[PDB]
């Protein structure tokens, strides 16, 4: 079996929870 | 030839004879067995 | 049998338009970004 | 043993002759120990022991003695002897410098082999 | 301290410390190092003698 | 800019101050040493750091130390 | 005055370009950063730890990703030894159709890359069994990113900042560390084990929907209740046992049987599950030895401040030590440097470990037989080790420049071994010059014997001490009948006890001759292992000279006053190039290569003349230095160097391009490192001339263009000497040994 | 406001730039008693009038240098050189002499600016003011 392609899809959508956390931490360290 | 035996013992001098009277023994390597492994002597 | 570029996996058009706007669309607006950060005045 | 390996022979009956592998490859074969591939390995055991006592012990002799001569010369001295080798005081550390390994044993008891811990400059 | 007393250094940053110089010539202008002190050791920057106090040297030869 | 300091072991010899290419240094009246003068450093923000007034000190450990701080156009020896 | 960089004042005074790659190389040296104070700056530590562990969540979710998305996983657990793992997909719209052809096997519908970083065997040896479980994982993992980024987001927050006497618990610490995240950890990949990786192993599926149901026994905790728990070492798997069938299989789930699975040649799961729960009941145990806040535990401070004196009481392993340990306690507490220079060494030993018992005792299915990942293994965690042990000895430096406190350490150890610190230099000193004078000269005896026509001549060392320690573990490869290879001994029946039940599995594997466990050693092996030697002992000479020079030396007394990253003292008292402590660190970067260099070098000769069945070639070849030169690195470069040529490209195309951009990075370090600063500012000097004063070039620097300073081109040229010896050998060995075992 | 004649010069590549002109000039004046070549810091040889000349340079490293070439490359030597630093808006600042002497002599009234009563060996160690600001030399006391 393989993935889908909504499976891809919610990799993709999942990942933007990271990807504003770490923009909050980068941020909340202060460059 | 006062200074001459003097510039004879100076560091280069002495260094290239000591090589070359220490590195002689091409004929102690050449006389018996050119070839000599640690347990052969 | 490849003349071009493919995807035999899920959402193989997404390379496509990733591999463009990971390493050269979005990169130099990133270099000015940044450029425009550290040359900021106090 | 090097005499009946059975590899070590195929470098025995084909090779120059010469006068580097004709009176070697006999002495060698005769008192060697040989593995597998013909070749003579140097080997640590109770054999060993009077036979790697000429190469360990007999270079301590002639680098303590270049040691030695190397200090009884230094000591007695000033920044023109290390320049011009004065041939008189190297040939006095060089006859001292022969029985170096009595005079180095009375030195480590009598304490002039060591210096002082604070009479040596030393760094912050 | 006085002149021709082999002195041992006692200044950490020195380049002979812990070695022993002859004193040249005690200064008895009340400065601050007044000792001048000579070494058969140059230093890296070439220079054989220093100015040091007295709290800062321990003789080992009182002169002859 | 550098910072220059100069320490009671100085003799007054005024070696630091001849070798300084960009006069940061000049010598004060101590009576700290029997020449009666000491070293100084107050136009240290021509200081470019390149330490002849520490090569032309004689006492040992030097005198005079320099310690190289921030960078500016006058330190980094610009002349754009 | 920029806002860039806002973590130093005196940098954004900086009117020149120099300030942009001072910001860069300063900007996790918290300590020295404007207004920081020490709880300010350990908070900042925690957050930054927390965005570390979520980088790394990061890291491993996208490798389960791209093997679940463009991978052949499920393809490959069919037939691990006859199919290549794959890393992920291409696209790189450049390629020409022969390199897209190229890159795609028999079984791809597209261009990918072989995988060599060994996931495929550790997943399969786990219980990964499809794409979905990898998905799965993938996305737990980015789910875990995700908290450990609000963790850290969440403790810069005022409320709930640590305090600094939090931080400063070194007891609560130790035994929640060792019981918790040694332990806990350790014991719930002990219950992954019997109730996923072997139930997996044997062919029944467990997910998490009927592993509620499955049981790991067949009696469920009823031997583990009763006390008799002999009973889950009862049926182990048999010889002829077929991974992932059950086909031969047992039912045991801890048994000790020491050796090797048969079929697969790695190290049994019964094992791993039964040495996991022995290693997690020890180090819970070991996490209640400390007091935290119930009266009961040790004192770690009170330990270490009465190994003082003399006496039973007091140190008495060596009673001359002065003040012995005292402050001890609070130079590793109070310095950040020294902790992390100590934990920097504890942990290039433990990867140097993972890298020499991970390939002697492969732990993953059918991965010995991986010959590329095996050797891309050991590689990446012994140059790892190498650099964490250059890392170590790097802040045990800056400790002693930063943190080192003279009068709290009066007369303990630490400044009992900078008193004599010239006493350790010269000794290391004479370790490494007796090395490299021996080593060399035994290397080059035997090149002037080949060369002249006899290889009988050469000096053939066997390595006696290692043959005969391989003796005692049980190897009768040599006429040695020691402990375990005397198979009526004291140490091989464990006479009142007869209870090593491991001794037949281990003697069937160490005898085996065509395993990794304990290989075959000769006079080519004795010479290489005093390379290494000379390596470490020259790189630790460097390390330690510069460590324990830190501070200061006789030409230059007041090195501390300096920092530990400075240029020069100028060229007075004969020139002070290279004089700091870091510089050191910089020195042995270069040494610390090539001791790895001589390593993996050996290793991997060793292993490709093993593994092509010409082992003659690496005994009667490594033993001169053309034998090293021609038969291993001439003659293992032809596939490589030919992944193009002017007929065609193969998959080694890559491999070839890297090599050749190794080798170009690798000389441009040359250029940072032979020539220096005032040469490039001369130059650029000429550059702005040519630049005012040029029509139409309406830019001008904003920030005045420098040559790179002294210190940050040696960084520069430093790092380039690095990335290109890394790609010079990756590419050298992925191909070497990819091309040869496809 | 400042007085001399430009030394008799073809020109080079090596004099002011932009950074003259928007961050700082220098000038150097000095009275000499015949006309004569010297080499100019920028690279080539000017040629100094008789009487009072004035050269601006881009550093104040080479002005000096400039001066010492004049005290020491001439005979008669060339001794009452002033050098001045000029700023964007026009205003300039005399500088070199400093005092009004010359800094290798000594002038009473000049006042300490880098002396610290110590003897270097014995700064306050860092361990001590770690998160403080200053460094080891920018302090008071002495261990
Ligand atoms: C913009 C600004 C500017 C301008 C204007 O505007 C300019 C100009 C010029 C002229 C005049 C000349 C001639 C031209 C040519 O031919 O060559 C080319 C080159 C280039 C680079 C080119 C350039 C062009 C521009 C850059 C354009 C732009 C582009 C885009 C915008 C980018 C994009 C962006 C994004 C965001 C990324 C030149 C040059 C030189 N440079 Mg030079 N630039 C500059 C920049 C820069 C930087 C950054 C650096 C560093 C890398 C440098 C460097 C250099 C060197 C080494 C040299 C030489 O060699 C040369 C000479 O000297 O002669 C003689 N320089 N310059
Ligand atoms: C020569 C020594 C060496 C070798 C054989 C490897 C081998 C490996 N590394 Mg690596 N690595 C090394 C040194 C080495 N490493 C060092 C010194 C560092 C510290 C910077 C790293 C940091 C590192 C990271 C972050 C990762 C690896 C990974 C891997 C694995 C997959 C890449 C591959 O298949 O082969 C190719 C090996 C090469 C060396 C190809 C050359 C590419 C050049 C070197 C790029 C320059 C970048 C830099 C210098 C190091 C990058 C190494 C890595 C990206 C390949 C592989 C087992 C990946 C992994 O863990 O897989 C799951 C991974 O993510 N390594
Ligand atoms: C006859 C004078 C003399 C004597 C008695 C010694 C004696 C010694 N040296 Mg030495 N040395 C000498 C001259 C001498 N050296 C010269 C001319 C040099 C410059 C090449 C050196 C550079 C040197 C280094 C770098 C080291 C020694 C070390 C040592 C000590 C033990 C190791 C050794 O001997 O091999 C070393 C010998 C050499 C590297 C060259 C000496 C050969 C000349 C021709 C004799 C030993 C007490 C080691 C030490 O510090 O002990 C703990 C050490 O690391 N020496
Ligand atoms: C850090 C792990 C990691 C790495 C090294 C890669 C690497 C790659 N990805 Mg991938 N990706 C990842 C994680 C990762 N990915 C995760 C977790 C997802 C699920 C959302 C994806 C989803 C994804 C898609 C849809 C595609 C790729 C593709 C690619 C390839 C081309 C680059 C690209 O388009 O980026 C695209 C990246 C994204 C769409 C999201 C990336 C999210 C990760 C987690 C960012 C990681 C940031 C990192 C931890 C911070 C490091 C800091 C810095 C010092 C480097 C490249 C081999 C392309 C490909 O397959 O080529 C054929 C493709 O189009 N990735
Ligand atoms: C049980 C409770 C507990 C647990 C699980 C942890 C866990 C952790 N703490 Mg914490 N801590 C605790 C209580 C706990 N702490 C308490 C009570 C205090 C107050 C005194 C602290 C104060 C504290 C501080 C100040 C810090 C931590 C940090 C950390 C992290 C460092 C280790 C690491 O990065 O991961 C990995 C380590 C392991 C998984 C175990 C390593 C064992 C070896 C080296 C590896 C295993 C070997 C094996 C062969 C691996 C093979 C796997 C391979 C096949 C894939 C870690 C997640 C650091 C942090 O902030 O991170 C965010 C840190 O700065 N802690
Ligand atoms: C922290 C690790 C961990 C966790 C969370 C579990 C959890 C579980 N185990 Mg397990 N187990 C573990 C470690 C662990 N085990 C170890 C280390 C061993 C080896 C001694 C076992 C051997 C074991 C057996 C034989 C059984 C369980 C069973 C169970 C399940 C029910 C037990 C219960 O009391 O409720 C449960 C989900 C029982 C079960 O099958 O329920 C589904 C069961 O029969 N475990
Ligand atoms: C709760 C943890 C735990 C559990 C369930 C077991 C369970 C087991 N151990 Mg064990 N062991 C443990 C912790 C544990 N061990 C620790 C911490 C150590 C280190 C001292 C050991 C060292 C050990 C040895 C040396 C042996 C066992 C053996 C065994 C097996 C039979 C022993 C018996 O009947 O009782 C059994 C499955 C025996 C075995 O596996 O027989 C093949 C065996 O010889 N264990
Ligand atoms: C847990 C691991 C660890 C941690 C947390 C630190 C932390 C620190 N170290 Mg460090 N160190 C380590 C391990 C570690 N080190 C190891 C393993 C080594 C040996 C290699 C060193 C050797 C070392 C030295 C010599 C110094 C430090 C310093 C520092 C401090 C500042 C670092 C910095 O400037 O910011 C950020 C720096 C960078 C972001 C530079 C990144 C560039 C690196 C060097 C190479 C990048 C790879 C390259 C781009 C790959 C591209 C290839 C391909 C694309 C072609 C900081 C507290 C400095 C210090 O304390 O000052 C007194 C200091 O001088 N360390
Ligand atoms: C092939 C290149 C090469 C060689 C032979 C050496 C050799 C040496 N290095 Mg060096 N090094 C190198 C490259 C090399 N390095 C590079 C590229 C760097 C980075 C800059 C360094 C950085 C470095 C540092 C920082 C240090 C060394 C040290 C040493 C010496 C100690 C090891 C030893 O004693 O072995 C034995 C001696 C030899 C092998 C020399 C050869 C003897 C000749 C062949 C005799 C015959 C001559 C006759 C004319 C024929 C040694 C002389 C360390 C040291 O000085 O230890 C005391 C030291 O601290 N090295
Ligand atoms: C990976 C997928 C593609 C990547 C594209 C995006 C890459 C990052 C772009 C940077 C824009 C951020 C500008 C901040 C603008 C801002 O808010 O300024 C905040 C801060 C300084 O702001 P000031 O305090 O000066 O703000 C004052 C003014 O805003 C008004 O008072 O700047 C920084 O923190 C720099 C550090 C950011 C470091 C970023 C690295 C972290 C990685 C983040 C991953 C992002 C993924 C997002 C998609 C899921």
């Amino acid at each position: 079996m393989a993935l889908s392609d909504s499976q891809i899809f919610l990799a993709l959508a999942l990942a933007l929870i990271p990807g504003f956390l770490a923009l909050r931490l980068a941020t909340e360290l202060y460059k | 030839m006062k200074y001459f035996a003097k510039y004879l013992t100076s560091a280069p001098i002495m260094a290239t004879v000591a090589l070359v009277s220490l590195s002689v023994v091409l004929i102690e390597l050449n006389h018996f067995f050119p070839g000599l492994q640690y347990g052969t002597y | 049998d490849a003349t071009q570029l493919e995807g035999a996996y899920a959402a193989a058009w997404l390379p496509w338009i990733m591999i463009p706007m990971i390493t050269y669309i979005l990169p130099f607006p990133i270099f000015a970004i940044a450029f425009l950060w550290i040359e900021r005045e106090g | 043993p090097c005499a009946s390996s059975p590899a070590f022979n195929e470098r025995m009956q084909n090779a120059p002759e010469g006068y580097y592998f004709d009176t070697p490859y006999q002495s060698y074969a005769a008192n060697l120990l040989c593995g597998a591939e013909g070749l003579p390995h140097q080997q640590l055991r109770f054999d060993r022991a009077i036979d790697v006592l000429i190469p360990f012990g007999i270079f301590f002799y002639v680098a303590g003695f270049i040691g030695w001569s190397g200090r009884a010369y230094l000591i007695s001295s000033p920044e023109e002897t290390e320049i011009f080798i004065d041939v008189a005081l190297a040939i006095k550390s060089f006859v001292q410098g022969l029985l170096w390994p009595l005079l180095a044993v009375k030195e480590l008891t009598t304490g002039e082999l060591t210096a002082p811990v604070s009479e040596v400059s030393v760094s912050p | 301290v006085q002149r021709g007393s082999k002195v041992r250094i006692l200044r950490p940053e020195s380049y002979w410390f812990r070695e022993v110089g002859s004193v040249a010539s005690v200064d008895q202008s009340g400065i601050k190092y007044p000792v001048v002190v000579r070494f058969s050791k140059v230093n890296y920057a070439g220079v054989n003698t220093n100015n040091f106090s007295e709290a800062e040297l321990v003789e080992v030869e009182a002169p002859p | 800019s550098h910072s220059v300091k100069i320490y009671d072991t100085c003799i007054g010899c005024t070696q630091c101050v001849r070798a300084c290419p960009t006069d940061v240094l000049e010598m004060v009246p101590w009576d700290g040493c029997r020449a009666g003068q000491i070293a100084a450093s107050p136009r240290t923000e021509d200081c470019v750091g390149c330490k002849r007034c520490e090569t032309a000190c004689p006492t040992d450990f030097l005198s005079i130390r320099v310690y190289l701080g921030a960078e500016t156009s006058r330190s980094m020896g610009l002349a754009y | 005055a920029t806002k860039f960089p806002k973590f130093s004042q005196e940098l954004q005074q900086d009117p020149t370009t120099r300030r942009i790659f001072y910001s860069l190389a300063t900007a996790h040296d918290f300590e020295s950063h404007d207004g920081m104070t020490e709880e300010s700056l350990y908070q900042r530590i925690f957050a930054s730890h927390f965005g570390h562990l979520a980088i790394i969540f990061l890291w491993t979710s996208g490798i389960l990703f791209h093997v679940a998305w463009q991978g052949n996983f499920e393809a490959w657990i069919k037939d691990p030894l006859n199919i290549s793992p794959i890393a992920h997909a291409i696209w790189d719209p450049q390629f020409g159709p022969a390199a897209m052809d190229a890159f795609t096997p028999a079984g791809a519908g597209n261009p990918v890359n072989f995988c060599y970083s060994g996931v495929y065997h550790w997943w399969y040896t786990i219980g990964l069994r499809t794409n979905g479980d990898l998905f799965a994982g993938a996305m737990f993992l980015l789910l875990l990113a995700a908290v450990m980024l609000y963790a850290g987001w969440l403790h810069l927050q005022p409320r709930y900042r640590p305090s600094l006497a939090w931080f400063k618990n070194a007891e609560s610490r130790l035994n929640h560390h060792l019981a918790g995240l040694f332990g806990v950890s350790s014991l719930a990949w002990t219950g992954h084990l019997v109730h996923v990786a072997i139930p997996e192993s044997r062919g029944q599926h467990v997910g998490w929907d009927n592993f509620l149901s499955m049981p790991p026994h067949p009696e469920g905790l009823k031997p583990f209740f009763t006390g008799n728990w002999g009973a889950y070492a009862l049926n182990p798997d048999t010889s002829e046992h077929l991974f992932n069938t059950s086909q031969g299989a047992g039912t045991a789930i801890l048994t000790f049987l020491g050796g090797f699975h048969p079929q697969t040649e790695s190290l049994w799961l019964t094992d791993m599950a039964h040495h996991h729960l022995a290693i997690a009941v020890i180090f819970i145990i070991a996490g209640h030895m400390y007091r935290t806040n119930f009266g009961i535990g040790h004192s770690i401070k009170e330990m270490t401040e009465s190994l003082q004196g003399p006496g039973w009481t007091g140190f008495f392993i060596a009673p001359n030590t002065g003040r012995g340990h005292k402050g001890i306690y609070d130079a590793y507490n109070n310095s950040l440097h020294f902790q992390l220079g100590w934990h920097l060494a504890c942990l290039g030993v433990v990867t140097s470990l993972v890298a020499q018992h991970m390939y002697a005792m492969p732990p993953y299915a059918f991965i010995a037989r991986d010959y590329t990942t095996t050797a891309a293994l050991y590689t990446h965690h012994q140059y790892i080790a190498g650099f964490l042990m250059l890392g170590a000895f790097a802040h045990g430096g800056i400790f002693l420049i930063r943190d080192y406190d003279p009068v709290a350490n009066e007369n303990n150890v630490l400044a009992r071994v900078l008193d004599h610190k010239e006493a350790i230099i010269s000794h290391l000193s004479w370790v490494s010059l007796f090395l490299g004078f021996h080593t060399l000269a035994l290397y080059v005896h035997n090149d002037c014997e080949v060369a002249f026509g006899s290889p009988d001549k050469q000096i053939l060392v066997e390595p006696v001490f290692a043959q005969w320690i391989q003796a005692v573990h049980g190897k009768a490869l040599y006429g040695i009948s020691s402990l375990l290879s005397n198979p009526d001994s004291i140490a091989s029946t464990a006479w009142p006890n007869h209870a090593n039940v491991w001794l037949p599995g281990w003697l069937e594997a160490i005898n085996n001759g065509t395993n990794s466990l304990f290989l075959a050693i000769g006079p080519g092996d004795f010479l290489v292992h005093h390379a290494i030697a000379l390596g470490l002992h020259v790189t630790t000479l460097i390390l330690v000279k510069g460590a324990l020079d830190a501070r200061g030396s006789k030409l230059m007394p007041d090195k501390k006053d300096f920092g530990y990253a400075f240029p020069c003292d100028g060229p007075g008292r004969g020139g002070t190039c290279d004089i700091s402590a870091w510089d050191s660190v910089y020195l042995a970067t270069f040494w610390m290569l090539n001791t790895l260099g001589w390593v993996t070098f050996y290793w991997h000769w060793k292993h490709l003349a093993i593994w092509s069945g010409n082992v003659a070639q690496f005994n009667e070849g490594s033993t001169y230095l053309m034998g090293w030169f021609r038969d291993y690195l001439w003659l293992n470069s032809a596939q490589l160097i030919n992944g193009y040529n002017p007929y065609g490209t193969n998959n080694l195309a890559i491999w070839a391009w890297i090599f050749l951009f190794g080798h170009l990075v690798w000389a441009i370090s040359f250029m940072f490192l032979i020539t220096w600063r005032g040469y490039w500012q001369e130059l650029i000097e000429t550059l702005m001339w040519a630049h005012e004063n040029t029509p139409l070039s309406f830019g001008y620097p904003k920030d005045k263009p420098v040559a790179l300073s002294i210190v940050q081109a040696r960084l520069v040229g430093l790092v380039h000497f690095t990335v290109g010896y890394i790609a010079t050998y990756g590419a050298f060995l992925i191909a070497s040994t990819g091309s040869r075992f496809p | 406001a400042l007085t001399g004649s430009m030394p008799k010069f073809g020109g080079s590549t090596g004099g002011l730039l932009t950074a003259a002109f928007v961050e700082e000039r220098y000038a150097i004046t000095w009275t000499s008693s015949k006309e004569q070549v010297f080499e100019m810091p920028t690279g080539g040889a000017a040629t100094m009038n008789e009487g009072e000349n004035l050269l601006e340079l881009a550093r104040k490293e080479q002005c000096l240098a400039l001066g010492a070439q004049l005290r020491t490359k001439f005979k008669p030597k060339i001794t009452d050189y002033k050098i001045y630093r000029i700023f964007p808006n026009g205003e300039t600042t005399f500088i070199h002499p400093a005092d009004g002497v010359f800094p290798e002599k000594v002038n009473e009234g000049r006042g300490y600016s880098g002396k610290k009563d110590r003897r270097i060996g014995e700064n306050p160690n860092p361990a001590t003011i770690k998160f403080s600001g200053q460094n080891t030399f920018e302090t008071d006391m002495k261990s």
